[PDB]
């Protein structure tokens, strides 16, 4: 039932999911039902931006996993709207 | 919203990729920031193999090797065959 909802999220390898479930737009609902579709973190980075908003079902939310992966934090903090 | 403001973003997101890298027991703050000059995106985080931690400029293979664990490991371990 949905994605299945069973109680096996204990069997569920902590460290991979611990990187997703601190993921911007995977919100605690939409990890689960990320880990349950997706093979891993790397698989959710290395994907379309159209393919995690099909799982996800929130463009917005797809869009900020993908955006904040393939952004660079160290370039906007050397570069832009003004840096010294 | 991510773009809701980039001067915050930059702050979220290098919040963000901290606890990531974290994740693992063994990294801690001190690799967070080591990683975060030597890489400078999640992309490139979760790309990044034991070897491409451990040649960062004093990180060492043990916590490159957990975060690689959790950077290509499945979450729920093995859901039919994607990996065994």
């Amino acid at each position: 039932m949905d994605s299945e909802t069973l109680p096996e999220s204990e069997k569920y390898n902590p460290g991979p999911q611990d990187f997703l479930l601190k993921m911007p737009g995977v919100n605690a609902k939409n990890c689960r039902s990320l880990m349950h579709h997706v093979k891993n973190i790397a698989e959710l980075a290395a994907l379309s931006q159209d393919e995690l908003t099909s799982i996800l079902g929130n463009a917005a939310n797809a869009k900020q996993l993908y955006d904040f992966i393939h952004t660079s934090f160290a370039e906007v903090v050397s570069k832009g709207k003004g840096k010294k | 919203m991510a773009d809701l403001l980039m001067e915050k973003l930059e702050q979220d997101f290098v919040s963000r990729v901290t606890e990531c890298l974290t994740t693992v027991k063994s990294v801690n703050k001190t690799d967070s920031q080591t990683l975060l000059t030597t890489f400078g995106s999640l992309e490139q985080l979760i790309a990044a193999s034991r070897e491409d931690l451990a040649l960062c400029p004093g990180l060492g293979p043990q916590k490159a090797r957990r975060l690689f664990d959790v950077l290509h490991e499945p979450f729920l371990k093995v859901p039919g065959g994607l990996e065994h």
